[PDB]
């Protein structure tokens, strides 16, 4: 479900989900 | 940078997992 274009709130969600417990850090700019 | 990376083109676990702590 990864290999796909994920924007916004799509992506945060993918990495909320693969991440699990680790947690992530989302840097939109960069 | 993500946005770059994973919206503007496809994502990957790979890049995914590199923003994990
Ligand atoms: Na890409």
């Amino acid at each position: 479900f990864v290999n796909q274009h994920l924007c916004g709130s799509h992506l945060v969600e993918a990495l909320y989900l693969v991440c699990g417990e680790r947690g992530f850090f989302y840097t939109p700019k960069a | 940078g993500i946005v770059e990376q994973c919206c503007a083109s496809v994502c990957s676990l790979y890049q995914l997992e590199n923003y994990c702590n």
